[PDB]
């Protein structure tokens, strides 16, 4: 048959994430959900064979086989939760049918945000860190100067979390007042001497 | 009427010359409709009806899972074979299927047996395993510590099976639906005889020590049976003979 | 519950070549699958491995491309002949169906990361940089961030972690999902990687403190032959150390 | 390690009648382990166009058989059916009781 999901999704830490998934056998028995990060393999977190809810932890399957449609709700989702997500569906002949995934992206609650672009050496690198999750990094405009993407680093002692992009570049004339030219950072943006 | 669908499966360890090591066959009610052995390797019709209803890519697929089903089953029996600590041949037997009752009601049974007695029955119910001793208590705690096994079980039993058994019954309406009445007729033998035949469905209720016969198979696909020592009900209807 | 094992990890292998990887399970389970994914991409069925017979193949994998072979339940092997970089993939076993513990859902091993180039004399180890934190930064919010830079590595097989006073650290860092082209107009460009390691300044100004960013490069192998003029780029560990300062 | 001897049953698909064509089936049900044989008899002549169904299952884990063949009753001509099973030390004959 055909599984059918969504494509990219975002989603607020602490709040709840549905990812919903359709397929056309109506024969079809069993119903698994998958979680792959970028680098793994994917990985069963669950499955459901009857109508009706079915909770695991903060994962809860959903499944409406009359209207035939598999859901995976994560309550008080978080950014450990940013994966591709594979909805696989399983016929009479025990085949099983994957999804294209859809992949989350749980963008983290920056308390107090403090924007900023610093300076280190050992070339030499420009650091924007601190700002919030609504702000997005975009790629340069110039081939010599290359720019990351954000980055949520997690200091699970503090109960800390900060969004990061890193750009550097060989070229003179780049300096870190003109490296995320490109990118719509915020007007109060820290930019040191 | 009551109308069931199930499967057996029949494992022979080191078997004899002659003796296929596997064979599954299975039956809608009193019809064998599918079969497969370890000789043939495939999946083939057992009855015309299956083969007209039923396209390729169904004998294709069930042919795949049936020799992996036959490759478990040697497996299991050796598993047996080495926890009783047995030698020779041995035999290892299933049994799966459900039923559907007159008023929509449903049943669902699994069991196994080895050298032809009960040795592991399902509870779809309780999702758990009767085990009949140590060695299938082992088996029990196997498979009951595997939830999926468990819910994977229930759900052909409750749900698969009698999907499978209404589309059957409606590939074979004709055949498997048909009522035939019983032909009776009195005999005065001695050493009375209320002597039936040629009817179907087999079920038949026969009454005046009253001396009953087995309800056998005919060859074209009608039973008989007889009652020594009338009354005869058969698909609801009753019948009276006299002396 | 069933474990699967794939061989090889990772290879680098030249067009025209044939390789052969394997899947090994611990335990007999009925259905063996082959799969291909990109980084990034769809899940790919490739074929379905039948005991003792020949895979019942996808459409578009043909036998002879990707021949697969199924000895017994727990074992199974998959070739890419004639290799060619439009193969280069992450061909992934799976494994599902009826076992002594019962039916068990569909698993998948760790996969296997093809990386075939049109000739072997363009891997390269990476450069690894480590930049102390600013001192602006280190006022302003009394933490300081590290960053470290893999650059000029190819293909992209690498594995950066920290590493603090000899244990290797995983709260506070942040590394790039996937690396970056050095120059994304060419085809077989040379990559980049950044990471971060975010630490407290009474941390960093610490100067017995021992910060290490390592990237683990796999390129060739012993069995691999090389003729050029310089130094082999075998599969190697290179490192950027710093102390911290008050 | 069970073994159940063979219930041997043999009998006719109609009501025989001499000179009427009909099929003498041979049913053998209830015995334990599944290999077993099976031969009709003519008048102790081993008939060999003896067709039959492949080995079928019960409930209760025993195995049953039917034997049959296309036959014409006489007032003179006698029939029987022999079965050989691990039960038996012999092959056991029983005769065709006609219905009369
Ligand atoms: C083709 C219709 C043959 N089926 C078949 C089955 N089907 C039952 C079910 O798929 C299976 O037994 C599951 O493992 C139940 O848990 N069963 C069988 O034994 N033989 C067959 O030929
Ligand atoms: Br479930
Ligand atoms: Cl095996
Ligand atoms: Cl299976
Ligand atoms: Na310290």
């Amino acid at each position: 048959e055909v599984e059918q999901n969504s494509g990219p999704l975002s989603v607020p830490e602490g709040a709840i994430a549905s990812l919903n998934c359709t397929y056309s056998d109506r024969g079809s028995q069993s119903f698994f959900w998958y979680r792959q990060y970028s680098g793994k393999s994917p990985e069963l977190i669950m499955f459901i064979y009857s109508n009706g809810d079915k909770e695991d932890g903060r994962f809860t399957a959903q499944l409406n086989k009359a209207s035939q449609y598999v859901s995976l709700l994560i309550r008080d989702s978080q950014p450990s939760d940013s994966a591709t997500y594979l909805c696989a569906v399983r016929d009479a002949g025990n085949m099983l049918t994957f999804g294209g995934g859809t992949r989350l992206m749980v963008k983290p609650n920056i308390q107090n945000p403090d924007p900023a672009v610093y300076q280190l050496r050992d070339k030499s690198v420009c650091l924007f860190t601190d700002f919030d999750s609504q702000t997005n990094v975009s790629q340069s405009k110039d081939s010599d100067v290359y720019i990351t993407d954000k980055c949520v680093l997690d200091m699970r002692s503090m109960d800390f979390k900060s969004n990061s992009a890193v750009a550097w570049s060989n070229k003179s004339d780049f300096a870190c007042a003109n490296a995320f030219n490109n990118s719509i950072i915020p007007e109060d943006t820290f930019f040191p001497s | 009427r009551t109308h069931s669908l199930r499967y057996f499966r029949l494992g022979v360890s080191d078997p004899i010359h002659g003796v296929p090591e596997f064979i599954s066959v299975g039956y809608v009610d009193s019809h064998p409709i599918t079969t497969y052995d370890s000789v043939t390797r495939q999946k083939e019709p057992r009855a015309p009806w299956m083969a007209e209803n039923l396209a390729p890519d169904h004998w294709e697929r069930y042919t795949q899972l049936l020799r992996g089903w036959q490759q478990m089953f040697k497996v299991e029996l050796k598993r047996l074979q080495r926890h009783y600590n047995h030698s020779g041949s041995h035999t290892y037997q299933r049994m799966i299927g459900c039923e559907l009752l007159e008023d929509g009601s449903t049943t669902g049974f699994l069991q196994y047996a080895y050298d032809g007695q009960d040795f592991l029955i399902f509870n779809k119910d309780t999702l758990s395993w009767l085990a009949v001793d140590n060695v299938a208590h082992t088996i029990k705690q196997a498979w009951e510590a595997n939830q999926h096994e468990l819910l994977y079980q229930k759900n052909w039993l409750e749900e698969e099976c009698i999907a499978w058994l209404k589309r059957f019954l409606e590939y074979g309406k004709d055949t498997l639906q048909r009522t035939e009445p019983p032909l009776v007729r009195v005999n005065r033998k001695e050493t009375l005889f209320c002597k039936a035949h040629g009817f179907y469905p087999p079920e038949i209720y026969m009454t005046w020590e009253i001396d009953y016969g087995d309800i056998l198979p005919s060859g074209d696909g009608t039973y008989q049976a007889w009652a020594s020592i009338c009354h005869v009900e058969h698909s609801g209807v009753h019948m009276v003979l006299q002396v | 519950s069933a474990v699967i094992s794939q061989k090889p990890s990772r290879d680098i292998c030249q067009r025209g070549t044939s390789l052969t990887i394997q899947c090994q399970v611990d335990s007999q389970v009925t259905m063996m699958f082959w799969y291909r994914q990109q980084p990034g991409q769809s899940l790919t069925l490739i074929a379905t491995a039948n005991q003792g017979s020949e895979a019942t193949y996808e459409s578009g994998f043909v036998i002879d491309k990707f021949p697969i072979s199924r000895p017994n339940l727990t074992f199974s092997t998959l070739t890419v002949s004639n290799m060619s970089p439009e193969d280069s993939s992450i061909y992934l076993c799976s494994v599902g169906g009826d076992s002594l513990i019962g039916n068990q859902p569909q698993h998948f091993g760790d996969g296997t990361r093809l990386s075939i180039l049109e000739d072997l004399k363009n891997v390269f180890p990476p450069e690894v940089a480590v930049f102390e934190p600013s001192e602006a930064e280190i006022s302003h919010t009394q933490k300081a961030t590290l960053v470290c830079l893999a650059t000029g590595f190819y293909p992209d097989h690498v594995e950066l972690s920290w590493w603090v006073n000899g244990k290797e650290v995983h709260s506070g860092v942040c590394t790039d999902p996937q690396p970056l082209k050095e120059q994304p107009a060419l085809n077989d460009s040379r990559y980049a990687l950044s990471s971060r390691l975010r630490v407290s300044a009474t941390f960093w100004q610490n100067p017995r403190n021992h910060f290490r960013c390592q990237v683990q490069f796999y390129g060739l192998s012993e069995n691999d032959e090389w003729t050029q003029d310089r130094a082999k780029p075998v599969t190697q560990i290179v490192s950027a150390e710093a102390w911290g300062r008050a | 390690m069970i073994q159940r001897t063979p219930k041997i049953q043999v009998y006719s698909r109609h009501p025989a009648e001499n000179g009427k064509s009909n099929f003498l089936n041979c049913y053998v049900s209830g015995f334990h382990p599944s290999d077993i044989e099976v031969d009709l008899l003519k008048n102790g002549e081993r008939i060999e166009k003896v067709e039959h169904s492949d080995l079928s299952f019960s409930k209760d884990w025993s195995f049953y058989l039917l034997y049959y063949t296309e036959f014409t009753p006489t007032e003179k001509d006698e029939y029987a059916c022999r079965v050989n099973h691990v039960t038996l030390s012999q092959p056991k004959i029983v005769k065709w009781d006609r219905d009369m």
